[PDB]
């Protein structure tokens, strides 16, 4: 009737295509901040190891002060290219109402991110030193502790805990903990401002909210696999780790600049813009002992 | 084929890597991921089992007489197969959109080799190596 | 296969709709011209033979 | 190979697309378009019949131990056929400068697929996807 | 009659000169995307031996 929109829907105007994209599910980026992050000069390297503090020695007045030096080991790096790319028509990055090229660096980099966020979670996990076996009893709150009482008892502080969602299932059981920082410290500094000031846990001032996908199971299309299982239902899964963010070194290697690179290219045969990122990543304990695992 | 994510279905890309990327005309309606073999003078059809009819992966839907981009051989593809592939089997087209392994089929060489194994209706990751056609 | 037109044509972009809207057939206005044309003071009015 | 527009001829571009050129060393005088296979280290003659001679085709005009630019498999090529060619069909060295069909030659697996049919002496178009060497 | 001209990389026909420092060569390639349309087909009449 008349002119209404119904009738001339695809006629006089065209339905809104909205130039934001919507994300698909976003896994918890979470490294940089919950371990010590190294721009390493190298591909491979060694990052030197001080020997445990000792106590200086109750002396006679006069008497020869004693050699107790501080003595060294390494440990090895050996950075892993990372690498994910897009291809896009000419035609394509032209007619899209998005910036097809801004979201492709934007995926590129979400991905890359994620590789980063799988390495160090990978290392965190298999080669934390100490374990609290829960045996399927007191899961939650009484295996933090006691995951918290395994790295205090070898002598050395946590200050973080890496978790996955079905451990933040069984912690967080208790309404005592419901003000707790559940959120992980870096989504509320990152996606919000006004943090609630209560929320620390256990002494640990970073909860490392991480996601069940992150973990190294080598199910992933070039992904080898690690030696645990990443998980809170089954004996044997891993479902937290209590840890030192600074005996953790995530080492990133770029032959340009110090972090992601981003890479064009126009094919004039083809008519294809393709957009790439690479960035090479370790992840190693500079102490293991520092952190112990939650069992099922 | 498709990609189901929650209520979501999403095209999967069917070009890894490589660009051998060689334009034909459809003879029929084509899909992306599909086999295809020449059926007329730079006119490309949906292959038939047991080889001796592969050129390429039609890389997007087309309307019959429409111009078809196909990945060729020296591209990484992902594509759907009608039974379980491992790594390193030789597969061809089954004749249903799909590829078979070469021990399924009565063909005794294929075109594609398994990278990424996959079960039966799922996306494998294959390498194109060869071209079939015919032979008498 | 990369993103490409066939692939995203109503997903990622909308096909253009043309800003100008293109006439229909007109029709030929003469008789202003091919006659006596009076401007009457009222609706209702008669000529004298 | 050769084509005609009016009284004249002139000589066919032998590729049509691709990258796949290398350098090798004439073992005889050779002619565009004509097939060729390692006779010596890097040094390529014409190819005889019934398969085992086939590394690409010659792209240009070359006298006796002059270098050669062959086109490789992943070369779209305009060669003349000694026999009727259909689209998808195998074509492979004649032994006489030219291509036959797998079908009519005593071998069973060819090197070019036929991409635009041609009568005998005409020029196909094909595609260049296989080598053939020695295999005893 | 509308002759429609898609270009994406400008107005019109693109051409793209491409050095192989791999091989020497040199290419040339030019592209552009065309349709034809009328918006009144009673707009023309066709001549019929
Ligand atoms: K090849
Ligand atoms: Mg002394
Ligand atoms: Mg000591
Ligand atoms: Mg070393
Ligand atoms: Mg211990
Ligand atoms: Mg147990
Ligand atoms: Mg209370
Ligand atoms: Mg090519
Ligand atoms: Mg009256």
């Amino acid at each position: 009737f008349a002119a209404s929109d119904p009738e001339y829907v695809d006629t006089l105007f065209r339905e809104q295509l909205l130039e934001v994209v919507m994300e698909g599910r976003e896994l918890r980026k979470v490294a940089r901040e919950a371990s010590n992050v190294i721009n390493a000069n190298t591909r491979v390297g060694d990052v030197p190891i001080a020997s445990d503090e000792e106590f200086a020695r109750p002396t006679g007045q006069g008497a020869e002060i004693r050699d107790d030096g501080e003595t060294y080991t390494t440990v090895a790096w050996n950075a892993t290219k990372l690498t994910e790319g897009s291809r896009v028509t000419d035609e394509m990055r032209d007619q899209a109402m998005v910036d097809l090229i801004e979201r492709n660096i934007q995926r590129v980099g979400a991905s890359l991110e994620n590789g980063i966020n799988r390495v160090f979670l990978t290392e965190l996990v298999d080669n934390a030193q100490n374990n609290h076996d829960t045996a399927g009893s007191n899961q939650g709150y009484q295996a933090l502790n006691s995951a918290v009482g395994e790295v205090d008892k070898d002598d050395f502080r946590p200050d973080t805990y890496v978790t996955h969602p079905d451990y933040r299932t069984q912690l967080f059981n208790d309404t005592n903990l419901a003000y707790a920082n559940r959120a992980g410290t870096n989504e509320v500094l990152r996606n919000r401002e006004d943090a609630p000031i209560v929320g620390d846990i256990a002494g640990l001032d970073m909860h490392a909210a991480m996601s069940s996908a992150t973990y190294d199971d080598g199910t992933d299309i070039g992904w080898s696999g690690g030696s645990e299982t990443w998980g809170f239902s089954s004996d044997g899964d891993k479902g937290a780790v209590v840890y030192d963010r600074d005996n953790i070194h995530t080492i990133l290697y770029a032959p340009n600049g110090q972090d992601v690179e981003i890479k064009d290219y126009e094919d004039p045969i083809r008519d294809i813009t393709g957009v790439n990122g690479r960035l090479h990543v370790d992840c190693q304990y500079s102490q293991g002992r520092s952190s112990a695992t939650v069992q099922y | 084929a498709t990609e189901t994510q929650g209520e979501h279905t999403f095209p999967v890309e069917v070009l890894i890597s490589g660009e051998e990327l060689r334009g034909y005309t459809a003879g029929e309606a084509l899909s992306a991921g599909e086999p295809v073999y020449l059926s007329g003078d730079y006119e490309v059809s949906a292959s038939s089992a047991d080889g001796g009819e592969f050129l390429g992966v039609n890389l997007y839907d087309v309307a019959s007489g429409e111009p078809v981009a196909l990945a060729g051989d020296d591209c990484e593809v992902r594509v759907e197969v009608s039974e379980q592939v491992t790594a390193n089997d030789e597969i061809l087209p089954d004749g249903l959109g799909t590829f078979e392994t070469v021990a399924t089929s009565a063909a005794s060489a294929g075109v594609a080799i398994v990278q990424e194994g996959a079960a039966s209706g799922e996306v494998c990751e294959a390498y194109i190596f060869a071209v079939q056609g015919t032979t008498a």
